[PDB]
RNA sequence: UAGACGGUGAGAGCCCGGUACGCGAAAACCCGGCACCUGCCUAGUAUCAAUUCCCGAGUAGCAGCGGGCCCGUGGAAUCCGCUGUGAAUCCGCCGGGACCACCCGGUAAGCCUAAAUACUCCUCGAUGACCGAUAGCGGAUUAGUACCGUGAGGGAAUGGUGAAAAGUACCCCGGGAGGGGAGUGAAAGAGUACCUGAAACCGUGUGCCUACAAUCCGUCAGAGCCUCCUUUUCCUCUCCGGAGGAGGGUGGUGAUGGCGUGCCUUUUGAAGAAUGAGCCUGCGAGUCAGGGACAUGUCGCAAGGUUAACCCGUGUGGGGUAGCCGCAGCGAAAGCGAGUCUGAAUAGGGCGACCCACACGCGCAUACGCGCGUGUGAAUAGUGGCGUGUUCUGGACCCGAA
RNA sequence: AUGCCGUGGUGUAAAGCGUGGCAGUGAGACGGCGGGGGAUAAGCUCCGUACGUCGAAAGGGAAACAGCCCAGAUCGCCGGC
RNA sequence: CGCGGCACAUCCACCUUGUGGUGGGUGUGGGUAGGGGAGCGUCCCUCAUUCAGCGAAGCCACCGGGUGACCGGUGGUGGA
């Protein structure tokens, strides 16, 4: 019941309570000083009036491409050990399954020996992954 | 949950005040000049029962050299005597012999004369 | 209410795959007569933070 | 696993096999304690307000000069070490929940319950009734006739002609539909009492 | 169908006001319904040739100056405003991020539009891991009062008798207040200045030390008295008591010796002639929101995990799959994939995959292991919640400027 | 001469390295030993030592004494060396 | 050094032999800023239980206890 229901072993730490005296944490507490951290906390970012990190090195090149279209990756690995038993490989097969991010575009990889004989009906297959369907007897779509 | 933090400081002040009483003026009357002086007193407690064992060292020792003056000895050669008579026998009790039983610290005496070589030859 | 990305951060370092950021090195933009091939080959690639900072980079880019 | 009370001025009817889930859980009191903790939480109603420097009234004024006073630097008159002054850090009125795992709950009701099964604590009753109307001291006879404890957790369901009127007035008694079945009144209570609807229910929407 | 709370001489289901529950509105108001009254229509729907007109004007658009939208005039679209100029009505005009051809979409410069959403002076009913008179609104009491200020404005303190006033008849000192004796009263050790009544502070009675002696005003040794007290010489009075005393042991006091430079803060550094505190009581300074971030411990699950808003219901439980993190990363990007990029190629290099005490099939090897598969049962992990520490924006540990 | 790097043994309790979490310090003083600045100067100031102490260390000694000599207090002891 | 009482690491032999502990040995234990670990205490909600007008809280004095923060009993005041 109640009365025997006690906290896991290790949890509920107690909060260490700051200013109650110098056995617990301290008059000063950490800030032990006089300086800037005594009374605020200066932004992580102020190195001390050189120039920061931030500025001194130099801008990351490049830029992102708005009209990418990022596509969800299949392990064929998975494939095999998911459906060993082929027969019909379909997109809400597979996230029924839990093994892609759900409403989206996939593609095929080939890491991984693929022994099971099924055709895929699903986008964009790799190569490589033809060389391995087609080497178990199955046929590439999209 | 407002606690009113007055009976938990209650049990220091009145503790520190009943084992502070005795002590004149704003000694015993006042728990912030009360706590200063216990302290002190108590850093003076932790050195001075060491110096005591010190002291009654010395009292002993003074004691000692004057029974042994009255027996026309020294202190140095009664604690060589003894020591080479195997006499493991501390300066407090050998201090109470002095006042106790003269005549045993007489015989003592005799004993480590008898015991110490000739000189102070080597 | 809701932690900011610090922007030039996010303009400057690059995460990896796994715990680990990388640092554009590009002192090869004002002058590039005296400098021989051997230097501007040094700050040509990506370079890994090094260890000194990476406790308040980690912090300032999340 | 398989056991049935009797039945209210009768001889003994129904006999309901439990399934899996009212005893076969290693109940952890770990788990327990986080989910009815929780529920205490949930249980406050986060009104412990306070007043804080710029809510009480006035205080702009800066009276007593730095020079020639004796006084020392006032700067406000509402300063929090000032009789009537604002609550520094004070208990300001949160309004929280500590939101956990559904799965959590369900293995920690279903934990606490099973327990009640492994004791014998569950008395899944088939109603409580003298037709239609409520009759609290029949109540009393056959609640402190067939469990003999203080407090007890009824489960009836949706259904007042007689449910939540004849166990009511009865000290260490209290009633909740299945849906709402939590885990503080089950660990409170001892010997939970289920009508047979309040197992059909709770087994079906459990599986 | 009443065990909610409160009151009554103390902790009340059954004493009381009430609650559960059921009744209950002349009249007024609000809502809804019914009738009257008011008000709209002698059709433009359909097929068609397309000669003609129309679809909101100093408007749109353009130029300049400005605003604002993530958008800081910048390559600067959409929108709004000002100033000049100044078009068209379907083969039309504007927009789809300078802009242009094509394509899709909708037809501006005219009006109105309840719900979902926000707020509470005020009035109901309820709640509270909110306060209990230096707290809570500043205001429990003649409170935005007394009072301060030319004024705008600023802005206090004062709660509690006792169940019932039964507020001490009467007498005596005293001018009276006040007090004592009586008395009510459970109690006055509850008397209007009053429940409980601490400390500072004041004072009295009394045990002990102190007027030839210096020292943070103590500590440790430490005699002699005082008080409590055991054994005991002893009083033989003994069915009593233990008187006074030796010795022993508590609680005080303390002769006299030894030792010893207040506390806090800040300081290279302090007993301080560095600062601060007259004393006592009370009040008061590192806390919280967030599906925040980082790390860590425990607890759920297990290549998954998890739901926010929101719906139902009665306690805060059941649902809700939009979304998030993980799962494959690299590259400026296209892109391709265990490779990928730079690069003619990579022989190399940046980044990430793959660890055996080992068998079976197999090349090499004296022995030791390179490699493709199954295990001789070989190597592994994230996500959410509650805690801890830190950190970000939030008044941000508190108080304090000019 | 010392000292530094590395190497093969002996010896040693934790001292080291790497990766993370959380802070302090970022005003030093004195003495001894080498210096420079100064006047052959200073209780002056600026440097180095894996030289020490104080700072952050009470105690004993230097009459008194943060920095000199000895020595690093867990507590108690009317015990010693 | 000796003789006794606490504690922290490591080690020896054990009980649930890295969760957690028992007997013993060696070494260690001055310490501010600062890190870490383990606790006392006032108030409040809940659960189990319970003393309680034959006298609680609060307060006062005394005697005791705990390595410490602190705790208990007795007696008095008071009266929930």
């Amino acid at each position: 019941k109640l009365h025997d229901l006690r906290p896991a072993r290790g949890s509920k730490i107690a909060r260490t309570r700051v200013g109650r005296g110098d056995g617990s944490k301290g008059k000063t507490a950490g800030r032990g000083t006089k300086g800037t951290r005594a009374r605020k906390q200066v932004p992580v970012t102020f190195e001390g009036g050189q120039m920061p990190i931030h500025m001194r090195l130099p801008k990351l090149k490049g830029f992102r491409n708005r009209f990418r279209t990022e596509y969800e990756i299949v392990n064929v690995g998975d494939i095999n050990r998911l459906f060993p038993q082929g027969g019909a490989v379909g997109v809400d097969d597979l996230v029924a399954k839990g093994a892609v991010r759900k409403n989206a575009l996939v593609k095929v990889l080939g890491d991984g020996k693929l022994t099971a004989k099924v055709d895929v009906s699903a986008h964009k297959f790799s190569g490589s992954a033809r060389a391995k369907i087609t080497a178990a007897g199955g046929s590439a779509t999209e | 949950a407002r606690v009113k933090r007055a009976v938990n400081a209650h049990k220091k002040r009145r503790s520190i005040l009943k084992a502070s009483r005795g002590y004149r003026g704003q000694r015993s009357r006042l728990y912030r000049k009360a706590k200063e002086q216990q302290l002190h007193s108590l850093n003076y407690a932790y050195r001075d029962r060491r110096a005591r064992k010190g002291e009654f060292r010395k009292l002993w020792i003074a004691r000692i050299n004057a029974a042994a003056r009255l027996n026309d000895i020294t202190y140095n050669r009664l604690i060589q005597g003894l020591k080479a008579a195997g006499v493991e026998v501390d300066r407090k009790n050998l201090a109470d012999i002095a006042i106790s039983d003269p005549a045993a610290f007489t015989a003592l005496v005799d004993v480590a004369r008898a015991a110490l070589p000739e000189d102070v030859n080597a | 209410p809701k932690a900011k990305t610090h922007s030039g951060a996010s303009k400057r370092f690059r995460r990896t795959g796994t715990g680990k950021i990388v640092r554009q090195k590009a002192n090869r933009r004002h002058l590039l007569e005296h400098k021989p091939s051997t230097r501007t080959r040094r700050l040509d690639g990506r370079t890994v933070v090094a260890a000194n900072d990476t406790k308040r980079v980690t912090s300032l880019l999340n | 696993l398989k056991i049935d009370v009797k039945t209210p001025a009768g001889k003994v009817d129904g006999a309901i096999e439990l399934p899996a889930e009212l005893f076969d859980v290693p109940a952890n009191i770990a788990l327990m304690h986080q989910v009815v903790t929780a529920q205490r939480a949930a249980a406050r109603q986060g009104t412990h307000s306070t007043k804080t420097r710029g809510e009480v009234s006035g205080g702009g004024r800066k009276p007593y000069r730095q020079k020639g006073t004796g006084r020392a630097r006032q700067g406000s008159t509402r300063a929090p070490q000032f009789t009537g002054g604002g609550v520094v850090h004070g208990p300001k009125p949160r309004d929280y929940s500590q939101r956990t795992p559904k799965k959590m709950i369900a293995a920690a009701l279903r934990g606490a319950l099973s327990d009640r099964a492994r004791n014998g604590r569950i008395h899944a009753i088939t109603e409580l009734v003298e037709g239609q109307n409520p009759s609290t001291k029949s109540a009393r006879a056959f609640l402190a006739s067939l469990t003999e404890r203080k407090q007890v957790l009824v489960v009836i369901g949706r259904s007042d002609e007689a449910g939540a009127k004849s166990v009511r007035n009865l000290p260490g008694v209290h009633i909740l539909a299945p849906d709402q079945l939590n885990t503080y009144d089950v660990l409170r209570a001892d010997d939970v009492v289920f009508s047979v609807e309040a197992l059909n229910a709770y087994i079906a929407a459990n599986t």
